[PDB]
């Protein structure tokens, strides 16, 4: 497939609160701005004094790879991600067990 | 006995069979073979040794079809995900491979039943009552 | 001419020499089958020889 | 007596038929052997001996169409899963498995009824006003 | 010549040698019979040796 | 049918408040991500520091399963659901009587 | 012994196959090039030597269609993803590419089976009793 | 030894091809020249050279079909963008392209294969028993 690498940052808050943050290595993922035939709006905080924009979307990875929630991913762009929440229908097809051999993974844009 | 071995059915796959995946692979690639021995009319004595490539190549793609979709579905959806397959074969091969196994059969695939009306048949009748008169030789 | 169309190609095995005509047996008995349902045997016409 | 052993079916299903789910697969074995036995019209004295290879194999298939789709459903939607099944077979056999039943008939199939005319014959009459005369040998 | 198309193939069972001919009887009073509704039969004719 | 083994733990919350929860059993169940072609959105509270993530789903189980409202289970995964509510179509079709042979559980994530 | 390299194949598609891709790559080639030689009736002792021009492009493309599709679907969605493919081949070459194998057959595909009566054939009777008078020469 | 130059098919296509992009675009040319000398008959012997003009059309027009279409879809959707493609040529030609290529064959395309009752024939016979008397001339 087209796929796309991507840089995995995996760390542990610590009960202090300091973000440990390191480069864990790579992943190939598809990234996907819409649900269907549409895109997803950027949002606005409107209480910051700024530019910074809002944005949630998908990233379609094959099952079983390196990446895991609150895992920050960085493309070649250089747009930063981060990966909320867990893999979705990380799971086979209940009737038969057919595996699709991709799940989705919900990457709310951080830049 | 099967007309393709599994090392060749994990490479045609690119996986391999572990734990009770690897009985009913085997067990499939018996399936495949059996039919394939009836409908091409050849037992292998050897079935791995002096198997065609072709009859091979029909075997390892029957046994894909057959694990991959064993209950021969139309369509799969999963949330997002969906997939839409091709009409299945009517039994294990598709015409194109039914063709390939029947290779082996001679005349075009002609063949004859002789008939018989239900009579024995005498040739030596009519020669019963003969008397051997003269010298003898 | 005995013609037949829609039978099993690809037979005899890249049809060697060596005889290998095993000559199929058509006598007054024999019923010539074939598996395929769209196989089709038919003749063609011959010359009237009168004129 | 089925023309399968359930260790086959559980292979090929790649499960373990534990309690009630054991008597009906082996009803189901019994039942698919049935209709083997009657389409192929050879009744196999040893069920799982003597039968052949590609027998079992179709017994197998039907067997397990049989149990993962009883009621013969086209599609299944639960939620977010879908799934759309081909044509059941019109029995238990699509018609490859139904001509693969049938190669122990003869004759390519074709089957010959003898008619009467209802007459009985009498070979013998005309000779029945028969006097011997002469030596008597 | 008797034809017949669409009958059941890979009978007889990979037919062999030793007689295994039954000789199918077909006579006058015979009606010959197949089960498969799609199945043909017919005859292809032959020379008529006039000329 | 493909399933997966659940971990449920029944008990009741008391006029004190405390929570007495131990391991009933185990239950298998479906886990459906979303109501069709999508995925529900995974929701964060903006006033927790932290980076816990809500979610809400559905599962699939057999009709008379040992399972409840207010029932947490916990998959082989590591990840644990609250029931909420009771079970939805746990009734035979109107017309017929047919039984599909599944209810459909609502599940909040809790981790 | 494929009828097209491997680098014909990875320069067609313009991939690198590494580890177990190659592998099932290279089985692929050589299950076409067994198709291609069974249907052309042309065992090529040589595979990448002396094959034809044509031949290797038929080999290649029904490579390429079994490696990027190998289970024949029509249709596959993925979230805003979707492709529909056409009608899969019924074997693995489409009509067309089987004319072009079949190019090497002779009499443009017109073959003929000799029929026998079963009569063995003695021209030499009638010419066993003879007597030879004169001078001999 | 494509039949149409790799420069052109850029001109037609508006692109540059760079490197794993022109040798997989020479690849396909070569694929589609070979298919188009199968079809025509005629092998050019100096291939960019004496081409003929439709002929270099039909080679372009096919390049660029297989190019930009490699795996035959009817239709593509990724997000908000959609496209539907007309129906695939059966091999590389659609019929007025493979009509023009075969524009080259002789008698409309009409072709007889003699054929022969398996004698040989001897026109001498006959005329072995001739003693010549007379002069000499």
């Amino acid at each position: 497939m087209n796929d796309e690498t991507l840089t995995v940052y995996r760390g542990a808050t610590d009960n202090k609160g300091n973000p440990n943050k390191q480069v864990h290595g790579t992943v190939k993922g598809v990234f996907a701005w819409g649900p269907g035939t549409s895109t997803n709006k950027f949002g606005r905080d409107r209480n910051f004094k700024g530019e910074s924009s809002s944005l949630t979307a998908e990233l379609y990875v094959k099952r079983g790879a390196d990446l895991k929630a609150r895992d920050r991913i960085r493309r070649a762009n250089g747009e930063e991600y981060s990966v909320v929440g867990h893999a979705a229908w990380d799971q086979g097809h209940p009737f038969d067990g057919f595996d699709f051999g991709y799940m989705v993974f919900q990457v709310e844009a951080v830049n | 006995a099967g007309l393709a071995t599994i090392d060749e059915l994990q490479t045609l796959m690119s996986t391999v069979f572990e734990d009770d995946a690897l009985e009913q692979a085997q067990l499939v690639l018996d399936i495949v073979s059996s039919w394939a021995r009836v409908v091409s009319g050849q037992m292998w004595p050897d079935a791995p040794a002096n198997v065609p490539d072709d009859v091979r190549a029909v075997v390892l793609q029957a046994s894909r079809r057959e694990l991959k979709n064993p209950d021969r579905v139309i369509s799969r959806q999963m949330g997002p995900f969906n997939v839409q397959y091709s009409q299945p074969p009517d039994g294990f091969f598709y015409p194109a491979e039914l063709a390939i196994l029947k290779r082996f059969k001679r005349s075009g695939g002609l063949m004859t039943v002789s008939t018989s009306r239900g009579e024995e048949g005498r040739p030596w009748a009519g020669k019963t009552a003969y008397i051997r008169y003269g010298d003898g030789l | 001419v005995k013609v037949a169309t829609g039978i099993d190609d690809l037979s005899e095995d890249a049809t060697p020499e060596e005889q290998q005509r095993a000559k199929l047996i058509l006598a007054q008995d024999d019923i010539l089958m074939h598996g395929n349902h769209e196989a089709k045997f038919y003749t063609l016409p011959e010359t009237s020889l009168d004129g």
